[PDB]
């Protein structure tokens, strides 16, 4: 016979003992190429006949996790590209995906660690200052306040008096913002643009 | 194609619709009653400066109080002015700019805005923090949200683009009776004071009357060529004005199922923008693309009167709960009240 | 679905009805629906702030 | 493998040499059903008869633990959703109600987007204006300073010659922001609004 | 004239002293006037605004103050850092005080 | 997980360790906490040409903030010492320090006599 329950094999100098038919979960696994007995393929330790292959024995971990139990996990040490690297010689691409759709998302939150910061012009007089600077709306910040030569009286008590900047940030980083399109819309935005 | 033979049935029951409309077309009895009643000339003087907005006054509207109207300029900015003392009783700046509409409750406590997003915001006005805070975000209206409106503080209806006007529940934020019957984006809403039927008008110039209770299209009017802008819904929810792209506007009827009348003019080209009720709803007062605006006899379509022109075109207009103003929000940053 | 021209059945099965709707509306003539809303308005007529001229001096903007 | 009071697991190929009284603290774990002795269950080495769990064998620690002495504690390097998977897996319902307050903790933490910022607008003159920013209270962080004009001593040595707008921070979206209801307050706020 | 305040000015509470009175805002501020100079001997920003008590020690060492928010709040004026501080919050209530 | 070496030791029950190890685990959370440092503002008032000086001079570990203009008479305003009103602050660890008050007799009446 051919098949074996648990067979040994040697990532990296390190030891793995696992069912080939968790190893043939994609028929796409470098793994399954190992599952078949082939003249081309019978490289091993001849101590206990596991197979011999120079590949990572660490990043190796999370592919067996996700071929045993379908679900992929990487330690927030272990790298992420390097998982995938390794995951890619395997040529798992179900990995790949999933793996390239996290290191998508860590790189924007790297990225975009800039949160889109959104801007606003109010314009008030001095009477009317101090109330919507204390009924500020929540979650916006006060950035800055000026004066101008009010139209009427002695440069004061006008409705072009202050204006005052305020601004809050939009949570961008860890995820992509975007827009959407629309024909109306891009009618109204001419019509509103001159 | 089995679909001809029910193509076919829409079109003769079409036919039926019209034959029965052109029976109910009898002579306008209004206008030729114009002798009777004429609302004279009427001058209309703006009497507050409402200069705190900036941007393009995109959507104003009043509230239940007959005293704040709140104004949304293009930037993203909501203020709720004090009409008879001009001030601003708030400034709330708008997550998102490029809004179209500003909704007051029917309570004076919430105002729901909608643009280019495709979100409402309902922003409470009154809260124990003594700050304004965004209450609830409405999502699903793919399109630019166009038109809404609070049948109630927890009842809001939105008409937007992708082609509905979704009536939303405020607390769970959903939508509960949609209204796809629309072909074309919607980009006017207006509610009978009944509360229970609402006209809004498409691209598809198609100003289909929905009951709010169960979704339906109640009635489809088409009287107007090109795209239909605003609808003002007359006093008694009986009969609507609907202003199009095109410089006509025309005064449908609930009851006729047809254009009860039309106000047109030579000297007017520019296509209508806002239009408006008076008390009585005697008066049709319409905002226009051009810097003037001006106000008909709503029954002998005649001039009653023109409004002292702005610097920019007008972009909406909203008479007093009680009709005692009218408020002109228009382009140049500037809504001036008419009394 | 795409043969059926988007389920243009249900689409022509939804139009047919509105239109049998409006069939059922009830039609008040022109003359009459004209007559009816130009007695409310002039019943509102005289009570009307734009229509009826109020003094400065109950207008809240000369109040 | 044989009975024992040592048990040793097999996790993920890793051993684990715990107490097969830590894991049967509860009956909920699937470790409970594991550790009968009945020959139903068969997954453990051949060469050293620890039974093999293909689970992992980094979020099996923080359940060990929690069996050992009735409580999670996650390494700061695990996420707390891989023990929330983990004690899923082997179904400590208790457990899972006691991560999720880790997580309840956490998110509620991070991402206070409106942290309340109050503001507010001092007018003070000059005289007075040293003595107020000196002793501002504690907590309160200056913002902005803007002198007007006005009419009366040159402008300046009016007390309303300059407002200082002060801020200040406060955590109420990590610890739940929300309004209260009042009739008579209602009343007595729309009495002063207008 | 003591225009000082810019909000509505919603309780004013004399000082036992006769010479300090201290005024609460709408908007969240207290002013401790000097009723003799029409000087400022303190404005103290309020956590909450809405609040339409201001209350006086009769010893002029603490300022208490009530809002909507339900809690009195209790100002130690003198301190050692000399800036007026939050000395208690009085929580428990659930009406406006 | 400093909590994690604290119930391990629970366990071994060492107990001069797990007061050294609770007394530590109270350290790092007040020095957390909520970071009650609390910033000290003050409003120094310098002429323009002594502006870049004492902006320049400013003395490590405070952060300047804000500088105003006056409206001030003298020499159009300008070359004149109240010309310019240069606030600045700096924080401090409150955690570290406290900030907190004590009783001093003349010092008190002292403060009263400061106060008007």
């Amino acid at each position: 016979g051919s098949v074996s329950k648990w067979v040994r094999l040697n990532v990296g100098g390190t030891y793995f003992l696992t069912t080939r038919q968790t190893l043939c979960r994609d028929p796409k696994s470098f793994l399954y190429r190992l599952c078949q007995a082939d003249p081309d393929l019978d490289s091993d330790k001849d101590e206990t006949g596991a197979y011999l292959i120079d590949r990572d024995p660490t990043y190796f971990g999370p592919v067996l996790n996700y071929l045993r139990h379908g679900k992929l996990v990487i330690n927030k040490d272990l790298a992420e590209e390097g998982v995938l690297e390794e995951a890619e010689f395997y040529n798992i691409t179900s990995l790949i995906k999933l793996v390239k759709d996290k290191i998508r998302e860590r790189d924007s939150k790297t990225s975009q660690v800039p949160v889109k910061h959104v801007y606003r012009v109010l314009q008030c007089q001095e009477e009317e200052l101090t109330q919507m600077v204390s009924t500020m709306s929540d979650g916006w910040k006060f950035e800055q306040l000026v004066s101008i030569g009010s139209s009427y009286n002695y440069g004061n008590e006008d409705q072009a008096e202050f204006l005052c900047v305020v601004s809050k940030e939009l949570h961008n980083t860890p995820y992509g913002t975007a827009s959407e399109p629309s024909e109306k819309a891009k009618i109204l935005q001419e019509r509103g643009s001159r | 194609s089995e679909l001809d033979q029910l193509r076919q049935e829409a079109e003769q029951l079409k036919n039926q619709i019209r034959d029965a409309r052109k029976a109910c077309a009898d002579a306008t009895l209004s206008q030729i009653t114009n002798n009777i009643d004429p609302v004279g000339r009427i001058q209309m003087r703006t009497r507050r400066t409402l200069r705190g907005h900036l941007a393009k006054i995109y959507a104003m509207h009043w509230g239940t109080d007959s005293r704040l109207l709140v104004s949304a300029s293009q930037d993203g900015k909501l203020i709720i002015w004090d009409s008879y003392t001009t001030n601003k009783v708030h400034a709330i700046p708008l997550r998102s700019s490029w809004v179209m509409t500003c909704a007051y409750a029917p309570s004076g406590n919430y105002v729901a805005c909608g643009g280019l997003d495709n979100i409402c915001s309902i922003y409470n006005l009154k809260t124990r923090e003594g700050n304004v805070r965004v209450s609830r975000e409405l999502a699903g209206h793919t399109g630019y949200l166009s038109c809404c409106r609070f049948l109630d503080d927890n009842q809001i209806v939105t008409s937007s683009g992708d082609t509905t006007c979704a009536l939303w529940d405020i607390e769970t934020g959903q939508q509960t009776t949609t209204f796809t019957g629309h072909t074309g984006d919607v980009m006017s809403l207006s509610l009978a004071p009944d509360t229970r039927l609402f006209v809004s008008g498409a691209c598809d110039a198609s100003a289909k009357l929905w009951d709010v209770r169960e979704g339906m299209c109640r009635q489809t009017f088409t009287g107007h060529e090109s795209d239909i802008n605003a609808i003002c819904f007359f006093p008694n929810g009986n009969a609507f004005a609907t202003g199009s792209d095109d410089a006509t506007c025309r005064l449908f009827d609930l009851r006729a199922d047809q254009e009860l009348m039309t106000y047109s003019h030579d000297n007017i080209i520019c296509g209508i923008t806002s239009v408006s009720f008076s008390k009585s709803g005697r008066l049709l007062l319409a905002g226009y693309d051009d810097f003037n605006c001006n106000v008909w006899d709503a029954l002998k379509a005649d001039r009653a009167g023109v409004l002292a022109g702005h610097d920019n075109r007008v972009s909406c207009l909203g008479v007093t709960d009680d009709g005692m103003a009218v408020a002109t929000g228009s382009w140049d940053s500037f809504l001036k009240i008419w009394n | 679905m795409a043969s059926n021209n988007t389920a243009s059945i249900a689409q022509a099965r939804k139009l047919v009805e509105q239109l049998k709707m409006e069939a059922n509306i009830d039609r008040i003539k022109v003359s009459k629906a004209a007559a009816d809303l130009m007695a409310y308005c002039e019943a509102h007529a005289k009570e009307d702030p734009l229509l009826t001229p109020v003094p400065a001096s109950e207008n809240p903007f000369r109040e």
